[PDB]
Formats: structure tokens, C-alpha cells, sequence
RNA sequence: ACUGAACUCCUCACACCCAAUUGGACCAAUCUAUCACCCUAUAGAAGAACUAAUGUUAGUAUAAGUAACAUGAAAACAUUCU
């Protein structure tokens, strides 16, 4: 079917600008106590998560170097190590991954 | 094309006498030719329309719409220049005075329908405008009380005249 | 007469504040470094005896001002609205901090202050109200308390539940006004000019003057009411969201002079409890605390 | 049109007629040209009428300018401070004279719709009607269906 | 009408549904932590937990081997399942996987969840942490607890 | 900002608060198990024209039940859970011909309830109930608020009316909502198989109000009239009622005496104000049965 | 008895309510001759006036932010899987 008459600006302005079609204010925002950036509650801090994922990205890169080719996932557990630290007695008998930097504060 | 909004930052007022209220600082800023619909931009403009800078940046951060990051940029640019050039003491004590989107210049392409028929498609562009006023944001007008309704009704009855006499 | 007394004390407070303001040669730029976990190495170039931790906060964001309750200046608790003295390291303290020990202490100290404020102006002039002090009480204890001496006429007089609800709404009114807790640090003498009428405040001032190597004492003003405090307070009254004056208890060895310990419990706006949980907290504050 | 335009109530300046009548026209400013047909009609108005007109009403100050112009005009100023501009242009001496008379016998109040024709400051003598005029009175002022 | 419909329709049909979930599961086994759309993470999550229980049955179980064969596409992960993952979760009876909501995807604006098997080698996810016991409210509640225990 | 009850509680306090509020609901239920002992209202003997209070029951599920004639009757099971009297309103105040009794249902959490409602229940001294329904009663039927109610309130042979919200089928088409025939599947029939027909007559330039057309189906109150009560389990407070009852399982129904003309004056022998177990006049057995019902654990039925 | 028109009277004013058609009094703007000289005069000329042709060109609306369109998965982005 086809419109029988042009809708006026006022009619349209009532459609468009009612509270239903408006953007609602979010009330669940907070400050990330860790980094001090803004995070939504119920959601992980975007900054903090990026930080983790950049670290874990590099760890996965070192995993590839040592593994060296597809279909070579080991049958032991894994541990990650940084500059100036040694595997414990219980750490013995599992895969070691080395690093060229200091251990992060948040990663313990 | 007109570019009035830019020039608004070049207005110089003469120095105030010590016996005067401290004039709020005043920053006008915009972005032109945003590839986004002007009416779509309106909703985001309308949202931040009366809030403080930080509170607007907060609201804009978690907003999913495309233009939301664009407005965030404009606001941060405006805040930066406010402190640097417009002699604003604190960056936090700014609120959005007016937030407006205009139609920018548009192009026309063709859309190919069935049979031989076609239509004229428009690559939509728009501008965004903002104004920042130094100081705490204005407290919203309180909702009208029963006593206020009553008060004004009394006023209204008292305004009656005997009509079409001397 | 009390109505003239209150305004007299204000004029005296104001003139000392003006005196302390005037001895500052124009403005000296002090440097303050942010030693917080968040946004590190920020340096604020502040006015010497003008700028506050609040002013530093409001350089950063509204999130600081909204959720900053105390300051550490060289690792000492410091009022939000207290003007600085010298270059230092500054960090801000919130309620949801890991160790909010200092923050909790400051909160209760402030609530007790405003309870004393509302009690003073709750009774008619024919009766005598005498505020003595607010003792230091652990937050893990029932509630905050202020000790009061009333008139000999009201020796038999015990407050009813309706009277308690009356105080409740009265203190609530104070919160609604949203009054900043102005602070002033002075020598003992000028403070004695402020409080010479009540001996119960005279000796308390003398106590603070003696314990400190200098004669420095802290006076906290909430709009009009001046009171002697033992440490830093909360910035504004709005911080409180729930506030009920729970009970009044008579102390036992009070044959020479009766002591009435007013007790009430409060929670700040950031840490608000559900209806049921607050109710059980009121129950505990009804118990006499030592 | 009445809705489409503003309105006023009937008035005078400072209760004109009450004590003594005061002519409201205060100043007249005639702009004429030495040459050119537009000002021709006006030119001979200054030949004859201006002089005797000025004698007739000593209250009005008349200024004649005599400078080049394509349209001759007259600026009427009133006591209250209204300014009325009228382009005499190509008008005969007689119809210019009628204009200048029409200006001189009016006030500075604007010509819009004038609502009521009549204006009283004391409309009643006996007392304005109210619902308790011509309604009788009761014993002890008792309302209907009173208990006692 | 669809009350108590448990599984959510996903791919271009039930076969595809399984196939997507199997791919997700394969990834998670290998890498131990994976970002994917919130619905799909939630959907796959259950099958991930059920896989550890089959893994707990051991190499010797022929049924469990056939299951692992189907659900792991890499075939090198099957030893890892049985000799790494199953031994790791010996104590716990359940609750091997954790899921969290992270910021929405940039391109798509989709809800995104990270899922990880617990006790992995990787850097730990920023996790929601309840406020300290020293907070004003917690101290007042600890006060009430003291009252009740010391009353008797 | 919005705050729920857990926002600011440590891991140590959470279990403590949970157990504390659990204790208090148990304590509040414990207090009110002796209605007659606590100062009650006058108890009036039944006279014709009188109406008593009802109950709020949860629908557990459905079962078969057998009669001696050998016929199978399906029964629905209704469990009376934490049913209490809430408020009494006089005939004057309610602006009705009958006085009114408020009855509460399934016990629910305090943390998810409204401020004022929490206040109301505090004054009563009972934990918050999920549903509330109002019963129209005569003056004699008045019961002091706080008084618990039991399934033995009803007895076998009694007919009841049952109202609940029906099962919600959301936006439905005309065919499943109104049982419209629809159009054939073959022989042409282009894109019309389940469409409503002609809506209205052409002469009228509108559509009559209350016409049947596609819309939201179910999720509305409906009552089933004159359901016989076959059986009462006194221990679990189970009512067994004939046939089908509206709404899903684990929903709350309102059950009262039947309104139908046939059973107008049948309330003579039925425990008038309510059944009071604390009275100890006669201790009611584990189960109560109708005459016709075949007892579980009775010898196999012969038609001899 | 009263109410009740543009009829009639009243105070002023008077060319100032028919289609096609016919007669008449003026006049916007433009150019020319001569004036004028913050926008006019007297005449002579003329592509000399648009609320309407499914008019022709350009711009922007309505329908409408509607219909419609689009990228297999995970990841070290090496690779692998469906
Ligand atoms: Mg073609
Ligand atoms: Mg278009
Ligand atoms: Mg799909
Ligand atoms: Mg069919
Ligand atoms: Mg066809
Ligand atoms: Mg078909
Ligand atoms: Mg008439
Ligand atoms: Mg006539
Ligand atoms: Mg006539
Ligand atoms: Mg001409
Ligand atoms: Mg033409
Ligand atoms: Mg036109
Ligand atoms: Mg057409
Ligand atoms: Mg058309
Ligand atoms: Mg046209
Ligand atoms: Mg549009
Ligand atoms: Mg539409
Ligand atoms: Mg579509
Ligand atoms: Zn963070």
C-alpha cells in the first residue's frame, strides 16, 4: 500500500523524539580500582583485559617456537618462567617456557 | 558552505571591573563531513546535551553506535584546548551547553532495481557541533508541584475581567 | 543567650580564618605528586595555602571528587577541604579501598559530630543542654556516640521512640542541606576564646593542647555549628545516606552529674544496605556500647 | 487582521483633556529638494503654507532641510516619543496640507486595533454587581437546612 | 511457543550446531582459553565440562575413547585430554571451566565471553573481586556476627 | 546507582547473612503455630448464607485415582504452602456487600521485595508471601490476621472453584487462538493458508470492536467451577481435586468453595471459621478419603 | 408580547459583491531620450508580471532510518579445523 498524504514535521517530530526511541542513560558504570579506567560493572575492564591478552599473546608465541610444528601438543603440564627465576621441585617434570623480561606485578 | 561556528572562539570581551561576577569560559568546537546520518547523530547529541564533560565521556564510552567514538574524540579535543588556550583552570568542571548535528554535503550514486528501473542513493554526511561552559552543570528544573499548579490556577481566576462592558 | 552565642562564635571563627589567610604573601607555587596506583607521576602546581586535595581531585576527574573521602599527605590523614602548606606526595582514599581503616574512623567521627549538632538545637531554651565530647569508638562496636549533660529539670526525663524519630528526621534535614565540613587548625588560646562558656569543652581543648608539643587543635565547622574534633572528617554531609539516632543511655556512676550517651548508627551513600540488613544493624546500636 | 496584529486599549497621554489640552506633535522635519519633480508639490508647500502653519501652532518646531533626495518626507515626533515617517513624494499642495493637519491633531499612540471604544477609570457609582447584591438576608445568617 | 527448550539453534541446522561447538571445544582444549560470542561460549561450555568427565573415565574405557575421537579434531589433543586434563581435575567433582563477560566486539557489536579451563599456565584473567572484610559495612556485619556468637 | 543486597558484602559475611535471615523466617513461622492459644477472635457456629475464607495452593502435578465402580478419575494435586491470613477489612471500608480477608501464599525472599511491602510484613510478624488474593466473607467468618491455614480446611465430597493465570502462549495466530479453519493447502491458494478470512462487511467503513484476530494468547486469569475434592493428605497438606486446574505446574492457584447453585447450602458440616489442628478435639488421620475412592493398600476390587 | 437579515431607519462615507464577453481609470520592474542623484519625474519602447499545463531544469522533503544488502570457526595470525 502507498501513503495517502505527506506526514508533517510535527507528527514526525513526535514519533522520533519520544523517550521510547531515545538513547537511555547507563547507570552501571564504575572506575576500575586496578588501573583507574572506566569499566562497566558485570563486565571485565577493557584496559586490564587488553593487558592480559598481550602478555598471553607473547606466551603463545614462545609455545609455538618450542613446539615447532602442528600436532605436537605435549603430554605434560606447562609452566611459564621469567628472567632470574628457577623451577621448583614440583615444577620438575613439566614443560618450561622462558622469557626475556621481568615478571609482571599482577601475574604471580 | 558557512563556517560561523569556528569563528566563535575569536571573540574577545573587554576586561571586567572587580565589581562583577566571574564570566564563565566558553568554547565552541565542531567536526565537519562525518560519514554518518545527521538524524542518527542527533540521538547521540541529544543524549549528552546537559551533562558534565566526564559524565558525557562515560556515557559515550559504553555506547555502541558508530558516531559515539567520533563525538568522544571531539569532546576530548575540546577539553584539551579549553585547558590549554581558553584559560580554564580545571578540566573536570565543564558541561555540554549545546550539542547539535547538521547536514553535511552529500553525493549521489545510483541504485539498480529490477526491470530497468533505478533510484538515487545519497552518501550521507553530517557535522557535529559542541559548546562547553566552564563551571558546574545547571541543576535540572524541578517537576511541577501540586502547590505550584494550585498557585497558578488561583492567579488565573483572578485575571478575569467582565468582558464587553465599560 | 544561645542564639547570639552561636553567631558570636562564627564571627570569631571568621576573623581568625581571615587572619590566617592574610599572612600568606600573594601565592607560592607548591608541587604535589600523585603517588596513587592510578594515573602515576602527575604533578599539580598548587597555591600554597589555598588549594586543597579537592582541587587536585578536580584536576583529574569527577570520579575522584565523587569517590574521594580522605587524603594522605606524606602518609598522614588529611581533610579533603583542608588547604595545604608545603610540597608533598598525595594520594586519595575511598570507602571501597583494601584497608579503609582511616576512612571508617573519619566517617564515624563526623557522624558523631553532626549528631551533637542536631541534639543541641533540638531542645527549648528553658532546659539546659551541655555537650561534653564524642569518645573514640571502634567501628566494629555497635554505633557512634556523643555524651551530653542535660538540665537537672530533666533528671527523670527519658526520651520516647517518637522523640527518637524526631531526632532522626532532624538529622536527615541536615544531610539534605549538604553542608561542607570546614576545618581550621589554630593555637589553643584563640580556641579558648571560642569555647569559654562550657567548661566541658574547655578542659578537652586543654587536653589536646597538652598532648601535642605545639598548642595546635582542630575545630570543625558544619555551616554554623563549631565543634572540637580529635582528627580529620568527611568532606560533605551528603556522604551519609542512612542516619538514625538509635537510643540514649544513662551511665551508672553519675550521682555528681548525670551523663547521657546518645547513640546512633549511620552508613555512607556508597555503602548502602538493604532494608532488612539496616534494620538488624539498628537493633545492635540499641544496645549500650562501652 | 485583528488576530494577525497587536492591540491596545483606548488612552491618552497624561489625561490630555482633563486640565488643559496639550498638542502632542512636538517636532516636524521636512526633507525637500531644490530640483526634481518628486519634491515639486512640497516645494510650493514651503512657499506658502509652512509660514502660516507655523504661526498657527507655536508648540511645533518645524525644520526644513532642503538637500538632494529622490523621495521627500516628513518626520513627525510626539511628546511621548513616537516617531512617524510619511513620504510626501508626488503630492499636490492641497493633499500635503491635509497630511500635515492630520499629523498635528493626533497623539503619539500607535494606530492598531482599539478594543473598547470607551475608557472609564471609575466605571461604577453605586457599586459593581456581585452575587450578594439583590439577594436577601436571614435570621442569624442561617444557611438552608441548618440544624438550629 | 517454546517452554523448557534447552538447546539454542545455532548454525545452519543441528548438524552445523554440533560442528561449531566441536570447533570451539577443540580450540579450548588446545589453547586453554578462548574468546567467542557469548551465546556460543555458554552453549559449548556444558559440552566442555561433560568432556572432562568422559576424560576421567580413562584411556582404557573404549566408550570414552570413541567420544574423545569425535569431539577433538586434532587427534593430538586426545593424549593431552587423558594425560593432562583428567589428572588435573582429580579432586573437584565439577566446575572445571569459568566464563566471564568482556567488552563487546568492535566490528559486530556482539556480546563476547572468555572461557578458560581452571588452573591453566596462562596469565590470570582480571576477575570480579568482592570488597574487603575491613569495609565499613562488613565491619558492622562482623559486629552483628560477634553479638550472636557471644550471646551463647 | 542501583544497589542489590550483595554489592558490599565480603565472602565471609555472605553465608552469615544468608543463614541469619533463614533463621528468622523459621522463627516467625514457629511463633504462629498456635492460633487458638494466642488471643483469637470469637468463633461463630455456621448458619445458612455464610461464606468462609479460602486458601492459596501450589499445583504440584497430576495423578490417577480410582473409584469402586471401577472408573478412573484424574486428579490434580494442590499443596498448601505457608498460607496465612494477612488483613481484615470490614464491609463498610471495603465498599462491598461482603467483608474481606487477605490471604498470602508461597513464602518468598525479603531481599527481592518492595520497601513498603517489607514494612507491612514486619508489622504482621511474618515473612513475605508471593501471591495475595482477597476472599469475600460474611461478618461471622472473620479470622484474626496471622492465623495459618491448612489443607484439611476442605473435606472430601466438597466442591471447589479454582482460579489461576493460564499457560502463556505469547503472540499467536488466528488459527490456534480462535480455531479459525484457514484456507486449503493446494489448488492455488497463493500465500494464504493460515490467514484470517474477510474481517468485516464492506458496507461498514470500520471493523467492529472485539473482533477475533491474531494476538497475545493465554497468561490471563481463568476459573474452573465445581471441582470435587476426592482426597486430603494432612501431613503434606495436599488437596486432590477432580480434573484439570488452570496454569502451569508450580504455579499458585486461588481455591475457595464452589459458587454454583447446586452446592449453595452445603457448608453446614465443613469446619466453619477454619480447621484448627491445635484444638485437639480429634486428631485427623494421615489421609482423608471419599467413600467412592479405592484406598491405596485395600484388596483388589470385585464387582460382586 | 419578545426574538429574529446585508430589508429599512439611524451618525458619517459612497465608483467599491454576476459567467463568457465589452468599456474604462491606474500601475510593478526593465531599456531609451531628457531629468534626477540614498532611487525619482515626464515621455518613448518592449522577450513587460504565473497559487495550477501527469509543464521543463535544479534543490530539498514524505514514505523511512522503512524495504533491502553483507563476513564458516579458533588462533602465534605461523597455522589448523568444519
Ligand atoms: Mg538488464
Ligand atoms: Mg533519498
Ligand atoms: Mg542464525
Ligand atoms: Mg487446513
Ligand atoms: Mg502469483
Ligand atoms: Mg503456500
Ligand atoms: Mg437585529
Ligand atoms: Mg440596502
Ligand atoms: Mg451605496
Ligand atoms: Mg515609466
Ligand atoms: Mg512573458
Ligand atoms: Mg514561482
Ligand atoms: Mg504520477
Ligand atoms: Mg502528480
Ligand atoms: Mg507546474
Ligand atoms: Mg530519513
Ligand atoms: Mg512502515
Ligand atoms: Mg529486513
Ligand atoms: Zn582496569
Amino acid at each position: 500500500a502507498a501513503p495517502k498524504n505527506r506526514r508533517t514535521i510535527e507528527v514526525n517530530r513526535c514519533r522520533r523524539r519520544n523517550p521510547q526511541k531515545l538513547i537511555k542513560v547507563k547507570n552501571n558504570i564504575d572506575v576500575c580500582p586496578e588501573c583507574g579506567h572506566l569499566k562497566q560493572k558485570h563486565v571485565l575492564c577493557a584496559y586490564c583485559y587488553e593487558k592480559v591478552c598481550k602478555e598471553t599473546a607473547e606466551i603463545r608465541r614462545q609455545i609455538g617456537k618450542q613446539e615447532g610444528g602442528p600436532f605436537k601438543a605435549p603430554t605434560i603440564e606447562t609452566v611459564v618462567l621469567y628472567t632470574g627465576e628457577t623451577p621448583s621441585e614440583q615444577d620438575q617434570g613439566k614443560r618450561i617456557i622462558e622469557r626475556d623480561r621481568k615478571r609482571p606485578s599482577w601475574f604471580t | 558552505i558557512s563556517r560561523k561556528w569556528e569563528k566563535k572562539n575569536k571573540i574577545v570581551y573587554p576586561p571586567q571591573l572587580p565589581g562583577e561576577p566571574r564570566r564563565p569560559a566558553e568554547i565552541y568546537h565542531c567536526r565537519r563531513q562525518i560519514k554518518y546520518s545527521k538524524d542518527k547523530m542527533w540521538y547521540l547529541a541529544k543524549l549528552i546535551r546537559g551533562m558534565s564533560i566526564d559524565q558525557a565521556l562515560a556515557q559515550l564510552e559504553f555506547n555502541d553506535k558508530k558516531g559515539a567514538k567520533i563525538i568522544k574524540e571531539v569532546l576530548l579535543e575540546a577539553q584539551d584546548m579549553a585547558v590549554r588556550d581558553h584559560n580554564v583552570e580545571f578540566r573536570s568542571n565543564l558541561y555540554i551547553a549545546e550539542s547539535t548535528s547538521g547536514r553535511g554535503q552529500c553525493l549521489k550514486r545510483i541504485r539498480y532495481h529490477g526491470r530497468g528501473r533505478f533510484g538515487i542513493m545519497e552518501k550521507v554526511y553530517c557535522h557535529y557541533f559542541v559548546k562547553l561552559v566552564e563551571g558546574p552543570p545547571p541543576p535540572p528544573e524541578p517537576p511541577k508541584t501540586a502547590v505550584a499548579h494550585a498557585k497558578e490556577y488561583i492567579q488565573q481566576l483572578r485575571s478575569r475581567t467582565i468582558v464587553h462592558t465599560l | 543567650s544561645p542564639t547570639e552565642l552561636t553567631e558570636m562564635r562564627n564571627d570569631l571563627f571568621n576573623k581568625e580564618k581571615a587572619r590566617q589567610l592574610s599572612l600568606t604573601p600573594r601565592t607560592e607555587k607548591i608541587e604535589v605528586k600523585h603517588v596513587g596506583k592510578t594515573d602515576p607521576g602527575t604533578v599539580f602546581v598548587m597555591n600554597k595555602n589555598i588549594s586543597t586535595p579537592y582541587s587536585c581531585a578536580m584536576h583529574l576527574s569527577e570520579w575522584y571528587c565523587r569517590k574521594s573521602i580522605l587524603a594522605l599527605v606524606d602518609g598522614q590523614p588529611w581533610d579533603m577541604y583542608k588547604p595545604l602548606t608545603k610540597s608533598c606526595e598525595i594520594k586519595f582514599l575511598t570507602f571501597k579501598d583494601c584497608d579503609p581503616g582511616e576512612v571508617n574512623k573519619a566517617y564515624w567521627r563526623s557522624c558523631a559530630m553532626m549528631m551533637g549538632c542536631v541534639i543541641e538545637r533540638a531542645f527549648k531554651d528553658e532546659y539546659m543542654v551541655n555537650l561534653v565530647r564524642a569518645p573514640e569508638v571502634p567501628v566494629i562496636s555497635g554505633a557512634f556516640c556523643y555524651d551530653v549533660v542535660l538540665d537537672s529539670k530533666l533528671d527523670e526525663w527519658m526520651p520516647t521512640k517518637e522523640n527518637l524519630r524526631s531526632f532522626t528526621k532532624d538529622a536527615h534535614a541536615l544531610i539534605y542541606k549538604d553542608l561542607p565540613f570546614e576545618t581550621l587548625e589554630v593555637e589553643a588560646k584563640v580556641a579558648l576564646e571560642i569555647f569559654q562558656h562550657s567548661k566541658y569543652k574547655v578542659d578537652f581543648i586543654e587536653e589536646k593542647a597538652s598532648q601535642n608539643p605545639e598548642r595546635i587543635v582542630k575545630l570543625h565547622r558544619i555551616g554554623d555549628f563549631i565543634d572540637v574534633s580529635e582528627g580529620p572528617l568527611i568532606p560533605r554531609t551528603s556522604i551519609c545516606f542512612q542516619y538514625e539516632v538509635s537510643a540514649v543511655h544513662n551511665l551508672q556512676p553519675t550521682q555528681p552529674s548525670l551523663i547521657r550517651r546518645f547513640q546512633g548508627v549511620s552508613l555512607p551513600v556508597h555503602l548502602r544496605a538493604h532494608f532488612t540488613i539496616w534494620d538488624k544493624l539498628l537493633e545492635r546500636s540499641r544496645k549500650m556500647v562501652t | 487582521t485583528a488576530r494577525g496584529t497587536p492591540s491596545r486599549f483606548l488612552a491618552s497621554v497624561l489625561h490630555n483633556g482633563l486640565g488643559r489640552y496639550v498638542q502632542q506633535l512636538q517636532r516636524l522635519s521636512f526633507s525637500v529638494s531644490r530640483d526634481g519633480a518628486s519634491s515639486r508639490g512640497a516645494r510650493e508647500f514651503v512657499e506658502r503654507e509652512v509660514i502660516d502653519f507655523a504661526r498657527r501652532n507655536p508648540g511645533v518646531v518645524i525644520y526644513v532641510n532642503s538637500r538632494p533626495c529622490c523621495v521627500p518626507r516628513v518626520v513627525a515626533e510626539y511628546l511621548n516619543g513616537a516617531v512617524r515617517e510619511e513620504s510626501i513624494h508626488c503630492k499636490s499642495v492641497e493633499e500635503i496640507s491635509t497630511l500635515v493637519q492630520k499629523l498635528a491633531d493626533q497623539s503619539g499612540l500607535d494606530v492598531i486595533r482599539i478594543r473598547k471604544p470607551f475608557h472609564t477609570d471609575n466605571p461604577s457609582i453605586q457599586g459593581q454587581w456581585h452575587p450578594f447584591t439583590n439577594k436577601p438576608t436571614t435570621f442569624r445568617g442561617l444557611r438552608p437546612r441548618e440544624v438550629q | 511457543i517454546s517452554h523448557g527448550r534447552v538447546f539454542r539453534r545455532m548454525g545452519l541446522g543441528p548438524e552445523s550446531r554440533i560442528h561449531l561447538l566441536r570447533n570451539l571445544l577443540t580450540g579450548l582444549v588446545r589453547h586453554e582459553r578462548i574468546e567467542a560470542p557469548w551465546a556460543r561460549v555458554d552453549e559449548m561450555r556444558g559440552y566442555a565440562e561433560k568432556l572432562i568427565d568422559y576424560g576421567k573415565l580413562g584411556d582404557t574405557n573404549e566408550r570414552a575413547m570413541r567420544m574423545a575421537d569425535f569431539w577433538l579434531t586434532e587427534k593430538d589433543l586426545i593424549p593431552k585430554l587423558f594425560q593432562v586434563l583428567a589428572p588435573r581435575y582429580k579432586d573437584q567433582t565439577g566446575g572445571y571451566t569459568r566464563m566471564l563477560q568482556i567488552p563487546n566486539r568492535s566490528l559486530d557489536r556482539a556480546k563476547m565471553a572468555v572461557i578458560e579451563y581452571k588452573g591453566n599456565c596462562l596469565p590470570p584473567l582480571p576477575l570480579p573481586r568482592r570488597d574487603s572484610h575491613l569495609t565499613l559495612l562488613n565491619q558492622l556485619l562482623q559486629g552483628l556476627r560477634q553479638d550472636l556468637r557471644q550471646s551463647q | 546507582s542501583g544497589t542489590w543486597w550483595d554489592e558490599h558484602l565480603s565472602e565471609e559475611n555472605v553465608p552469615f547473612i544468608k543463614q541469619l535471615v533463614s533463621d528468622e523466617d523459621k522463627a516467625q513461622l514457629a511463633s504462629k503455630l498456635c492460633p487458638l492459644k494466642d488471643e483469637p477472635w470469637p468463633i461463630h457456629p455456621w448458619e445458612p448464607g455464610s461464606f468462609r475464607v479460602g486458601l492459596i495452593a501450589l499445583k504440584l502435578g497430576m495423578m490417577p485415582l480410582w473409584t469402586k465402580d471401577g472408573q478412573k478419575h484424574v486428579v490434580t494435586l494442590l499443596q498448601v504452602q505457608d498460607c496465612h491470613v494477612l488483613k481484615y477489612t470490614s464491609k463498610e471500608n471495603c465498599n462491598g456487600k461482603m467483608a474481606t480477608l487477605s490471604v498470602g501464599g508461597k513464602t518468598v525472599s525479603r531481599f527481592r521485595k518492595a520497601t513498603s511491602i517489607l514494612e507491612f510484613y514486619r508489622e504482621l510478624g511474618l515473612p513475605p508471601k508471593q501471591t495475595v488474593k482477597i476472599f469475600n466473607i460474611t461478618d461471622n467468618a472473620a479470622i484474626k490476621p496471622g492465623t495459618p491455614l491448612y489443607a484439611a480446611h476442605f473435606r472430601p465430597g466438597q466442591y471447589v472453584d479454582v482460579t489461576a493465570k493460564t499457560i502463556g502462549k505469547g503472540f499467536q495466530g488466528v488459527m490456534k487462538r480462535w480455531g479459525f479453519k484457514g484456507q486449503p493447502a493446494t489448488h492455488g491458494q497463493t500465500k494464504t493458508h493460515r490467514r484470517p478470512g474477510a474481517v468485516a462487511t464492506g458496507d461498514i467503513g470500520r471493523v467492529w470492536p472485539g473482533t477475533k484476530m491474531p494476538g497475545k494468547m493465554g497468561n490471563i486469569y481463568r476459573t474452573e467451577y465445581g471441582l470435587k475434592v476426592w482426597r486430603i493428605n494432612t501431613k503434606h497438606n495436599i488437596i486432590y481435586v477432580n480434573g484439570s486446574v488452570p496454569g502451569h505446574k508450580n504455579c499458585l492457584v486461588k481455591v475457595k468453595d464452589s459458587k454454583l447453585p447446586a452446592y449453595k447450602d452445603l457448608g453446614k458440616n465443613l469446619p466453619f471459621p477454619t480447621y484448627f489442628p491445635d484444638g485437639d478435639e480429634e486428631e485427623l488421620p494421615e489421609d482423608l478419603y471419599d467413600e467412592n475412592v479405592c484406598q491405596p493398600g485395600a484388596p483388589s476390587i470385585t464387582f460382586a
